[PDB]
C-alpha cells in the first residue's frame, strides 16, 4: 500500500549497558612478534557509538591496556523512545517516542503507531488501531505524545513502531517499562538484638524470638522483604607496653670476674638481647649493636668455661668446693643462651647430671654444700627459712629448662624432675613466705601439680590480687613476683595477669646494681614470657542458627574474629515470625528489617510545583489554554520549564506566542516559532522564575486543524532546570468519567454488567463457580478515604456463602478499592449490596482480614424495601430474594 | 688488599626475583662464593642459600638471584640478614623487608549500575615486574559505608593471570558508592581497591562538553571567564537545544554558588558561549581584595535540555585555578647534589595551572640569562651549567620567558644544590652525563664517565662498575673499562622494553690510598623511558569499510596484540560513561602505580658515596668497612 | 556446564576455612590449619595448606596433615650451630653447623627435620684434620 505492515516488521530490542565480555587467545603465527586476530560479532540494537576496550596479559609482556576503540552504528530514520526509570499503577502518564529524520535531502510521510498491550489503557485496543500519520521535514525530529494508564504492577513492555510512505523504510521500538506499586518505600525495624551465649543463654545457649511486622498500613497486593542481618562484634584485649628499648641500653655490660662474678655481669646482657628479640625493638634500639651484644654473651660463655671444674660443676675458683646454686644458675642462664650462641650441650648438660647424682638427696631435696660468695646474687633465696623448698624449686626450674636439650643425655632426668616435684607438692601448704609460695607455685605449674588447695593457696597469697610480697628487701619482691606472673602464664590464667603485670611495670625497676641478679633476670624473663602469650582479642566462634516457619531446615553461619565485621544476611518474602538460636564464644548483633510498600495519607505528586491547567471554548474551532503554576518554597523558583503538549489535531496561535515570547520574564525559541508543519504539538515556554507567593499565570489560544474520533488529552509538565524529579503534569481537554480512556481504566474495578441485563439463573450460575469463595448482603456503614485508595467499611447482614474468613452476622469488613474506581463503584453510605468474590480478594490475616475490590468482585446494589414495593423493582428484588434462598437451602450445586 | 663487596637493593619483596651483585676487587685466581639469607634476628630460617665463582674470565664480578618465601602484625618492619662468604671471609648486611608480593588491577564492566543488574569485573594478578603470576587471593565488597557483604577466597592459578568474576546486585540495596577490595592472601596488608557507582538512572542520548578558553582564569583579565558548551548526540549528530549555565567558586573544600552568573542561552549547531564576567565574580565574594581569590578554582555546571523537551544532560567542569601565571615550575627532575668544577644538569619541569607539561616554553636560569633553554613536549628543558671549585652552595633561580607575556606573569622557581663530599677531602668524584630526549626501547643512550681525580692515582682506575634499578629491583649489572688517561668513556647502553617506566643508573668506582685507606667513589642519574606497554594491543576495523554499520548488523574486529596473549573484551555504550567516568582501568594508571611503589627516592647524585647509593635504593657493603647507612623506613623521605 | 566441587576433606586434629559451605564453585580456595594440642608441643602443618577447585571437579592438591612432629637436639662435637638456634625443633626447622678449626666436614652442614622426626640429612661429624 505503499507502505510496509506491522505484522512484517520487527522492532530493535537489543539495548545492554555493556556486552562483548569475551576471553579470547593470540595463536596465529606472528609479523614481527604482532599475531593479528579477526573476530565476527554482532551490533545490538542501540544507536549510539560503543567504546570497546580491550587488555591483554602476556606471559613474558606482561599487562597491556589497549586503547578504546569507538564503533558508531547510525541510521537515517528512526524512533527515540524513551521511558522513566519507573511508572505507578493506575497513574495516567505521557510517554513519548521521539521519531529522527538525518536525511538531507528527504521530506518522510510517516504513519507511527503504537501496539496494544493489556497493561496499559491506551487509544490502541484489542480491536481499534491507534495509528497517525505525520509529516517530518528533511535534518529534524517530531515528537509523537502517547497517553497511556499502568495497570498491573512489574516489568511490562511498550513497542511503537513507524514507516515511510512510498519507500522500504521502517523501524520499531520494543522497550521494557518499570511498573511499580502506589505508595512510598518503607522500612520498619523489627527487631536489634544483642548475641552473647555465655552472658545471656542458658548453659551457653541462646535462643532468641523474633515477631513479624505490624504492617497495618501496608499497599493492598504488594510485596514485602523481611531482612534479617547477622555481625560480629570483634573485641580488643589491651596487652600493657613493652619496657622501652631505651631503659635497656644500661644492661649491655662487659662480663669480667672469676666464677661467681663472671655470671653476675653476663645476666643482664643475655636477658636484655632476649627481651629485645621478644618485643622486636632491635629498630628503635639501633639493629647493628645487637651484633656487639651476641659477642659479649659469647665472650662471657667463654670465661664461665675456664670455671668449669672436671665434674662438670661450677664455683668461684677452680680450687673451691662447687656450688650447687651457681652449677643451678648456670645452666638456668646456658639454657635461655641457647636461642642466641652456640652452646656446647656437654657443658649444659654435665652440669644437670651432676645436679641430680650428686646434690639431690632421698627425700627430693636439692642441696647446697658450699654456699656462694656473693650471696647477693641468689635474690630472694638468702635468709629463707624455707631452705629446702626454695632451693629445690630454684634447681627444679633450672632442669625444666634443660629438658629438651638434655632429654638423650640424661636419662635421670625426668624421674629427678618428678622427685623434686613430690618434695614440693607435699610440703607447699605449709609455707609462710610469699617468695617461696611464688617460686614453687611456679616450679609445681611447670609440672601440671599446681592444683586444688595448693593452687588457691598460690592465688590468694597475693596482697590485693598484683603482687607477692614479703617483709625486707624490696628486690626479692619484684623476683618473686615475677615468678608468680611466670606461674599465671603457665596455668593460661589470663583474667588474673593484668594487675601482676600492672604492679610490676608500676615499680620501674630496669635492672642492674648490686644485688639485682635474680631480679634483672627474672623480671624480663616473665615480661618477655608476657607479651609472647598475652592474647589479643576476645576468642570470637559463633554458631547462629535460625528456623523459620515457612521452611524446614536450621539455617546455620559462624561469626569469626577474622571476618567480624562481615555482614550474613538471609531474607523472606513471608511476614513471619521467628527463632534465633546462638551458641559458642563471643558476642554479635542480630537485626531484623521489613521492607515494605505503605499506603501513602498525603499526595506524592507535585510537591515542589502547584498547577492548574484550565481549557475554555473562546467568544476554525478555537479554545484559550490557561496555565497557572505556583512554586512551594521559602522563595521563588529560579529558572524553569513548561513542557506543553497539544490536545490532538491542535496548535497554538501564532501572533499570540509572539506577545509571550516578547514578555521580559519569559523566552520561547525562534525554532519552535518558525514551525507549522504539526511539529507545533509540542512546545517549551522557557520562564526566568516561578513566584512562590502566589501563581504565576499565562494564556493563549489554541487552533484545531485536523478532526479525529480520538482526541487525546493534552499534557503541561513544570519543573526547575536543575531537577527533573522534582515536576509536576496535568492533563487537559474539552468538556461541556467520560470518556474512553477513564472507561477503560475503570473495567478491572469490578465485574461489569449493565443492571436490567442480570438474570436470576446468570447469578446463580456465576455465584456458584468453585473459586467464589464469599457472598454476603452488606450496608455500607461508612466510606474512609487515603491518598490512592477508598476503603468501605461493610457490615455484613447475611452470610450468604461463607469461606475462609469465618464473618459473624453483625460484624463489620473493610472493602479496599483504588480511588480511580470510586465512581464506577458510586457505593452510598447506609444502602444495601450483594457481594461476591475470590479467595485471592483476602488481605492480611485474622483478626485483620480484609477485603480488595478487584476485577472478579461481584457489587451490585440491593434495593431497600420501600423501593421494592414498587412495580419497576419487582423484578430485580424478587430474583435477589429467590437468588438468596436457594444458595442458603440448597447451597451451590452438588 | 682485595676488597669484598655486596650490593642489594634498599627494600627487598616477598615472593620476587632479587639480585645480589657480588665483586671481589683486586682478588687473583677463582674466588669462591656462598650468598646465604636468614631472618632477623633469629637466623631461624634459611631464606635462602645459592653458590657461585668469581672468575678472571667474569672479572670477579656476579651476581645470584634469591627469593624470600611467604612470611611466616602490629605494622613494626622486617629485616632479613643478608650474607656473602668470599673464600673465607664473610662480608653482610641487615636490610628492610617489604611484605608486597605484587599487583592487582580490578576492571568493572561499566562504571555505574542499576539495582537488579549484574557486575562483571576482572581481577589481574600480576608480580612487581608485571608479569602474570598464580596466587591465592581474598575479595569483598563493600557498601557505601564501608561494610563487606560479601567475601570469597579464589586461585588464580593456571588462568594466565586473570580472574573472572561477578557479583548481583540486589533490587533492595543502598545507593551510593560501592567498592572492591582485593588482597594477595600472603600479603593481608596491602589491598587494592576500585570503585563503582549504584544508582537509579535511565542511559542519556547525548553528551555535553563544557570547556574553558584557558584552562584557568588570570586575575586580572577583564574579559572574565569564557567557556564553550558542546552539545552532541551519542551517534555523532550535533545537539539544537537550550543551556543552562552557572559558575561557581572552590575554596578548599568549601563551594560557593554564584547566583547572579546563571544564564540561559542557545545551543546551535551543538555549539553555545557563555562568559562569567569579573564584576560578577567579585560582587559574589565578600572579600573586597581581588588578589585573595588567587589560588581558589572556579566550576562550572551546564545543564542542556533538547528541542524536544525529551531528554536532559548535566556535566561539569572543576578545578579552573584562578592564578597570576600560566605557568609552574619544579625542580622535582633535578639532583639536589653537585660535583664543584664539574658541569651541572638541571631538569626543569614546566607545567600549566591544571598540572599538565607546558610546551614549548622559554625557561633561563636568573643571573646567567645566557644560559637558558626551551621546554620539550613532556614539559622538561635542560640546562647545563658551569660550577665553581668550591663548596659554596648553588642557588639557582629559574624563570619563564614567553615573550607573549609581560614580566608579572613569568613564572619562577629557587632552588640549592649542595656538594658531594668527597672522602677525606680527596677531591676526587665521579660524573655520569646522558641525553634526555624522549627515550623510547630498540634505542641506545651514551652514558658518559667523567673521571675527576688526582693524576698520581689516575692510572689506578681501570674500571667502573655500574647497576641499573628498574621497577624497584636489580635490572643489570656491569663493568665498563678504562684506560690510564681516559678521563671520558662512553657506555652504549641499550634500552630494551625491559627499562619501562624509567630506570636509574648508579656508577660507582674504588681506589687505595693515598693514605692507605679505601676510597669509594661514585654517582647516579635518573632517566625517563617513554611510557607504552612491553607488548603492544591495538583493536580496529577488520573492514573494508561499510561504515556506518546498522543495528542488528556483523561486523569484523580485528585485534593485533603480541603472540601467546590473553585477551579479555568489553563493548560499553557511552551514555554509561556520559553518566560516570571514574575509576577506569588505563596503562597510564599501571605505570602510575608502579612508580609510587619505586624505592629509590632521588632524581640522582648524593651528600657523599653511601647517600648515592641509599637514595637510589641501594645498599652496598664491603670487607674493608665501607657501607650505606641502616635504612628503616619503607617510604621515601619528606619535604 | 560449570565444573562444581563437594567440600574439602576433613582432618584429624585440623580445620579449613569455609567448613560452613557445601557447595564450591570453579578456582574456590580454601586454608587448612591446625588445632591447639593437648600436649606441651604443638601440631605441624605437612603440605600445602590451600588447595582450590579447578578442572575435573577434584580438588587441586590432597589435604594436608596436622600431627607432632619434634627431632631431637643436634649435637656436633668439636662444632657449632650458626644458624637454628633454639631448644626444639619441629618439622622443616633447619640448623646449619660449621667445624670448629683443625677439623673438617662429614656430611651436610644443613640438616633439617622430617614428617617423620628425623634429621634430613643426618646430623654432621666434624672430624680431625
Ligand atoms: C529504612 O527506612 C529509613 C527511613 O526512610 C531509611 O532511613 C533513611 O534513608 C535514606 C536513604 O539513604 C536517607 O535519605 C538520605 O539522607 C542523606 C542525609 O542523611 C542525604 O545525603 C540523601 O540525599 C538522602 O536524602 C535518610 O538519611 C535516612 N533517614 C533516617 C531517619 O535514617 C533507611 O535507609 C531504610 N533502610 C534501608 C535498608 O533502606
Ligand atoms: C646475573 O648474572 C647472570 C649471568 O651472568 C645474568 O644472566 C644472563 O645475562 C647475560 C648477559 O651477561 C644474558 O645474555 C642472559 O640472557 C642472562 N641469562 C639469564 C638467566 O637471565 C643476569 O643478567 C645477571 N643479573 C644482573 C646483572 O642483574
Amino acid at each position: 500500500e505503499d507502505i510496509i505492515a506491522e505484522e512484517n516488521i520487527v522492532s530493535r530490542s537489543e539495548f545492554p549497558e555493556s556486552w562483548l565480555w569475551n576471553v579470547e587467545d593470540l595463536k596465529e603465527p606472528p609479523k614481527n612478534g604482532i599475531s593479528t586476530k579477526l573476530m565476527n560479532i554482532f551490533l545490538k540494537d542501540s544507536i549510539t557509538t560503543w567504546e570497546i576496550l580491550a587488555v591483554s596479559m602476556s606471559d613474558k609482556k606482561g599487562i597491556c591496556v589497549a586503547d578504546p576503540f569507538e564503533v558508531t552504528v547510525m541510521q537515517d530514520f528512526f524512533i527515540d523512545l524513551r521511558l522513566p526509570y519507573s511508572v505507578v499503577r493506575n497513574e495516567q502518564v505521557e510517554i513519548r517516542a521521539v521519531l529522527y529524520n538525518y536525511r538531507q535531502n528527504q521530506e518522510l510521510k510517516v504513519r507511527v503507531e503504537l501496539l496494544h498491550n493489556p497493561a496499559f489503557c491506551s487509544l490502541a485496543t484489542t480491536k481499534r488501531r491507534h495509528q497517525q500519520t505525520v509529516t517530518i521535514p528533511p535534518k529534524s525530529s517530531l515528537s509523537v505524545p502517547y497517553v497511556i494508564v499502568p495497570l498491573k504492577t512489574g516489568l511490562q513492555e511498550v513497542e511503537v513502531k513507524a514507516a515511510v510512505y512510498h519507500h522500504f523504510i521502517s523501524d520499531g521500538v520494543r522497550k521494557s517499562l518499570k511498573v511499580v506499586p502506589e505508595g512510598i518505600r518503607m522500612n520498619k525495624t523489627v527487631a536489634v538484638r544483642t548475641l552473647d551465649p555465655e552472658r545471656l543463654g542458658r548453659e551457653g545457649v541462646q535462643k532468641e524470638d523474633i515477631p513479624p511486622a505490624d504492617l497495618s498500613d501496608q499497599v493492598p497486593d504488594t510485596e514485602s522483604e523481611t531482612r534479617i542481618l547477622l555481625q560480629g562484634t570483634p573485641v580488643a584485649q589491651m596487652t600493657e607496653d613493652a619496657v622501652d628499648a631505651e631503659r635497656l641500653k644500661h644492661l649491655i655490660v662487659t662480663p669480667s670476674g672469676c666464677g661467681e662474678e663472671n655470671m653476675i655481669g653476663m645476666t643482664p646482657t643475655v636477658i636484655a638481647v632476649h627481651y629485645l628479640d621478644e618485643t622486636e625493638q632491635w629498630e628503635k634500639f639501633g639493629l647493628e649493636k645487637r651484633q656487639g651484644a651476641l659477642e659479649l654473651i659469647k665472650k662471657g660463655y667463654t670465661q664461665q668455661l675456664a670455671f668449669r671444674q672436671p665434674s662438670s660443676a661450677f664455683a668461684a675458683f677452680v680450687k673451691r668446693a662447687p656450688s650447687t646454686w651457681l652449677t643451678a644458675y648456670v645452666v638456668k642462664v646456658f639454657s635461655l643462651a641457647v636461642n642466641l650462641i652456640a652452646i656446647d650441650s656437654q657443658v649444659l648438660c654435665g652440669a644437670v647430671k651432676w645436679l641430680i647424682l650428686e646434690k639431690q638427696k632421698p627425700d627430693g631435696v636439692f642441696q647446697e654444700d658450699a654456699p656462694v660468695i656473693h650471696q647477693e646474687m641468689i635474690g630472694g633465696l638468702r635468709n629463707n627459712n624455707e631452705k629446702d623448698m626454695a632451693l629445690t624449686a630454684f634447681v627444679l626450674i633450672s632442669l625444666q629448662e634443660a629438658k629438651d636439650i638434655c632429654e638423650e643425655q640424661v636419662n635421670s632426668l625426668p624421674g629427678s624432675i618428678t622427685k623434686a616435684g613430690d618434695f614440693l607438692e607435699a610440703n607447699y601448704m605449709n609455707l609462710q613466705r610469699s617468695y617461696t609460695v611464688a617460686i614453687a607455685g611456679y616450679a609445681l605449674a611447670q609440672m601440671g601439680r599446681l592444683k586444688g588447695p595448693l593452687l588457691n593457696k598460690f592465688l590468694t597469697t597475693a596482697k590485693d590480687k598484683n603482687r607477692w610480697e614479703d617483709p625486707g628487701k624490696q628486690l626479692y619482691n619484684v623476683e618473686a613476683t615475677s615468678y608468680a606472673l611466670l606461674a599465671l602464664l603457665q596455668l593460661k590464667d589470663f583474667d588474673f595477669v593484668p594487675p601482676v603485670v600492672r604492679w610490676l611495670n608500676e615499680q620501674r625497676y630496669y635492672g642492674g646494681g648490686y644485688g639485682s641478679t635474680q631480679a634483672t633476670f627474672m623480671v624480663f624473663q616473665a615480661l618477655a614470657q608476657y607479651q609472647k602469650d598475652a592474647p589479643d582479642h576476645q576468642e570470637l566462634n559463633l554458631d547462629v542458627s535460625l528456623q523459620l516457619p515457612s521452611r524446614s531446615s536450621k539455617i546455620t553461619h559462624r561469626i569469626h574474629w577474622e571476618s567480624a565485621s562481615l555482614l550474613r544476611s538471609e531474607e523472606t518474602k513471608e511476614n513471619e515470625g521467628f527463632t534465633v538460636t546462638a551458641e559458642g564464644k563471643g558476642q554479635g548483633t542480630l537485626s531484623v528489617v521489613t521492607m515494605y510498600h505503605a499506603k501513602a495519607k498525603d499526595q506524592l505528586t507535585c510537591n515542589k510545583f502547584d498547577l492548574k491547567v484550565t481549557i475554555k471554548p473562546a467568544p476554525k474551532n478555537t479554545m484559550i489554554l490557561e496555565i497557572c503554576t505556583r512554586y512551594r518554597g521559602d522563595q521563588d523558583a529560579t529558572m524553569s520549564i513548561l513542557d506543553i503538549s497539544m490536545m490532538t489535531g491542535f496548535a497554538p496561535d501564532t501572533d499570540d506566542l509572539k506577545q509571550l515570547a516578547n514578555g521580559v520574564d519569559r523566552y520561547i525559541s525562534k525554532y519552535e516559532l518558525d514551525k507549522a508543519f504539526s511539529d507545533r504539538n509540542t512546545l517549551i515556554i522557557y520562564l526566568d522564575k516561578v513566584s512562590h507567593s502566589e501563581d504565576d499565570c499565562l494564556a493563549f489560544k489554541v487552533h484545531q486543524y485536523f478532526n479525529v474520533e480520538l482526541i487525546q488529552p493534552g499534557a503541561v509538565k513544570v519543573y526547575a532546570y536543575y531537577n527533573l524529579e522534582e515536576s509536576c503534569t496535568r492533563f487537559y481537554h474539552p468538556e461541556k468519567c467520560r470518556d474512553e480512556l477513564c472507561r477503560c481504566a475503570e473495567e478491572n474495578c469490578f465485574i461489569q454488567k449493565s443492571d436490567d441485563k442480570v438474570t436470576l439463573e446468570e447469578r446463580l450460575d456465576k455465584a456458584c463457580e468453585p473459586g467464589v469463595d464469599y457472598v454476603y448482603k452488606t450496608r455500607l456503614v461508612k466510606v474512609q478515604l487515603s491518598n490512592d485508595f477508598d476503603e468501605y467499611i461493610m457490615a455484613i447482614e447475611q452470610t450468604i456463602k461463607s469461606g475462609s474468613d469465618e464473618v459473624q452476622v453483625g460484624q463489620q469488613r473493610t472493602f479496599i478499592s483504588p480511588i480511580k474506581c470510586r465512581e464506577a463503584l458510586k457505593l452510598e453510605e447506609k444502602k444495601h449490596y450483594l457481594m461476591w468474590g475470590l479467595s485471592s480478594d483476602f488481605w492480611g490475616e485474622k483478626p485483620n482480614l480484609s477485603y480488595i475490590i478487584g476485577k472478579d468482585t461481584w457489587v451490585e446494589h440491593w434495593p431497600e424495601e420501600d423501593e421494592c414495593q414498587d412495580e419497576e423493582n419487582q423484578k430485580q428484588c424478587q430474583d435477589l430474594g429467590a437468588f438468596t434462598e436457594s444458595m442458603v437451602v440448597f447451597g451451590c450445586p452438588n | 688488599s682485595p676488597m669484598y663487596s655486596i650490593i642489594t637493593p634498599n627494600i627487598l619483596r616477598l615472593e620476587s626475583e632479587e639480585t645480589m651483585v657480588l665483586e671481589a676487587h683486586d682478588a687473583q685466581g677463582d674466588v669462591p662464593v656462598t650468598v646465604t639469607v636468614h631472618d632477623f634476628p633469629g637466623k631461624k630460617l634459611v631464606l635462602s642459600s645459592e653458590k657461585t665463582v668469581l672468575t678472571p674470565a667474569t672479572n670477579h664480578m656476579g651476581n645470584v638471584t634469591f627469593t624470600i618465601p611467604a612470611n611466616r602484625e602490629k605494622g613494626r618492619n622486617k629485616f632479613v640478614t643478608v650474607q656473602a662468604t668470599f673464600g673465607t671471609q664473610v662480608v653482610e648486611k641487615v636490610v628492610l623487608v617489604s611484605l608486597q608480593s605484587g599487583y592487582l588491577f580490578i576492571q568493572t564492566d561499566k562504571t555505574i549500575y542499576t539495582p537488579g543488574s549484574t557486575v562483571l569485573y576482572r581481577i589481574f594478578t600480576v608480580n612487581h615486574k608485571l608479569l602474570p603470576v598464580g596466587r591465592t587471593v581474598m575479595v569483598n565488597i563493600e557498601n557505601p559505608e564501608g561494610i563487606p557483604v560479601k567475601q570469597d577466597s579464589l586461585s588464580s592459578q593456571n588462568q594466565l593471570g586473570v580472574l573472572p568474576l561477578s557479583w548481583d546486585i540486589p533490587e533492595l540495596v543502598n545507593m551510593g558508592q560501592w567498592k572492591i577490595r582485593a588482597y594477595y592472601e600472603n600479603s593481608p596488608q596491602q589491598v587494592f581497591s576500585t570503585e563503582f557507582e549504584v544508582k537509579e538512572y535511565v542511559l542519556p542520548s547525548f553528551e555535553v562538553i563544557v570547556e574553558p578558553t584557558e584552562k584557568f582564569y588570570y586575575i586580572y583579565n577583564e574579559k572574565g571567564l569564557e567557556v564553550t558548551i558542546t552539545a552532541r548526540f551519542l551517534y555523532g549528530k550535533k545537539v539544537e537545544g537550550t543551556a543552562f549555565v552557572i559558575f561557581g567558586i572552590q575554596d578548599g573544600e568549601q563551594r560557593i554558588s554564584l547566583p547572579e552568573s546563571l544564564k540561559r542561552i542557545p545551543i546551535e549547531d551543538g555549539s553555545g558561549e557563555v562568559v562569567l564576567s569579573r564584576k560578577v565574580l567579585l560582587d559574589g565574594v565578600q572579600n573586597p581584595r581581588a588578589e585573595d581569590l588567587v589560588g581558589k578554582s572556579l566550576y562550572v555546571s551546564a545543564t542542556v535540555i533538547l528541542h524536544s523537551g525529551s531528554d536532559m544532560v548535566q556535566a561539569e567542569r572543576s578545578g579552573i585555578p584562578i592564578v597570576t601565571s600560566p605557568y609552574q615550575i619544579h625542580f622535582t627532575k633535578t639532583p639536589k647534589y653537585f660535583k664543584p668544577g664539574m658541569p651541572f644538569d638541571l631538569m626543569v619541569f614546566v607545567t600549566n595551572p591544571d598540572g599538565s607539561p607546558a610546551y614549548r616554553v622559554p625557561v633561563a636560569v636568573q643571573g646567567e640569562d645566557t644560559v637558558q633553554s626551551l621546554t620539550q613536549g613532556d614539559g622538561v628543558a635542560k640546562l647545563s651549567i658551569n660550577t665553581h671549585p668550591s663548596q659554596k652552595p648553588l642557588s639557582i633561580t629559574v624563570r619563564t620567558k614567553k615573550q607573549e607575556l609581560s614580566e608579572a606573569e613569568q613564572a619562577t622557581r629557587t632552588m640549592q644544590a649542595l656538594p658531594y663530599s668527597t672522602v677525606g677531602n680527596s677531591n676526587n668524584y665521579l660524573h655520569l652525563s646522558v641525553l634526555r630526549t624522549e627515550l623510547r626501547p630498540g634505542e641506545t643512550l651514551n652514558v658518559n664517565f667523567l673521571l675527576r681525580m688526582d693524576r698520581a692515582h689516575e692510572a689506578k682506575i681501570r674500571y667502573y662498575t655500574y647497576l641499573i634499578m628498574n621497577k624497584g629491583r636489580l635490572l643489570k649489572a656491569g663493568r665498563q673499562v678504562r684506560e690510564p688517561g681516559q678521563d671520558l668513556v662512553v657506555l652504549p647502553l641499550s634500552i630494551t622494553t625491559d627499562f619501562i617506566p624509567s630506570f636509574r643508573l648508579v656508577a660507582y668506582y674504588t681506589l687505595i690510598g693515598a693514605s692507605g685507606q679505601r676510597e669509594v667513589v661514585a654517582d647516579s642519574v635518573w632517566v625517563d623511558v617513554k611510557d607504552s606497554c612491553v607488548g603492544s594491543l591495538v583493536v580496529k576495523s577488520g573492514q573494508s569499510e561499510d561504515r556506518q554499520p546498522v543495528p542488528g548488523q556483523q561486523m569484523t574486529l580485528k585485534i593485533e596484540g603480541d603472540h601467546g596473549a590473553r585477551v579479555v573484551l568489553v563493548a560499553v555504550d557511552k551514555g554509561v560513561f556520559v553518566l560516570n567516568k571514574k575509576n577506569k582501568l588505563t596503562q597510564s594508571k599501571i605505570w602510575d602505580v608502579v612508580e609510587k611503589a619505586d624505592i629509590g627516592c632521588t632524581p640522582g647524585s648524593g651528600k657523599d658515596y653511601a647517600g648515592v647509593f641509599s637514595d637510589a635504593g641501594l645498599t652496598f657493603t664491603s670487607s674493608s668497612g665501607q657501607q650505606t647507612a641502616q635504612r628503616a623506613e619503607l617510604q621515601c623521605p619528606q619535604p | 556446564e560449570k565444573v562444581l566441587c563437594t567440600p574439602p576433606p576433613k582432618i584429624k586434629n585440623g580445620k579449613h576455612t569455609f567448613s560452613e559451605v557445601e557447595v564450591f564453585e570453579y578456582l574456590d580456595a580454601v586454608t587448612y590449619s591446625c588445632d591447639p594440642a593437648p600436649g606441651p608441643d604443638p601440631f605441624s602443618l605437612i603440605g600445602e595448606s590451600t588447595i582450590y577447585c579447578g578442572d575435573n571437579s577434584v580438588w587441586s592438591r590432597a589435604a594436608p596433615e596436622c600431627k607432632v612432629v619434634k627431632c631431637r637436639f643436634p649435637v656436633v662435637e668439636n662444632g657449632k650451630q650458626i644458624s637454628g638456634f633454639g631448644k626444639k625443633f619441629y618439622y622443616k626447622a633447619t640448623v646449619m653447623f660449621e667445624c670448629d678449626k683443625g677439623f673438617y666436614l662429614d656430611g651436610s652442614d644443613t640438616i633439617v627435620c622430617d614428617s617423620n622426626s628425623t634429621w634430613d640429612p643426618p646430623v654432621p661429624k666434624c672430624l680431625k684434620v
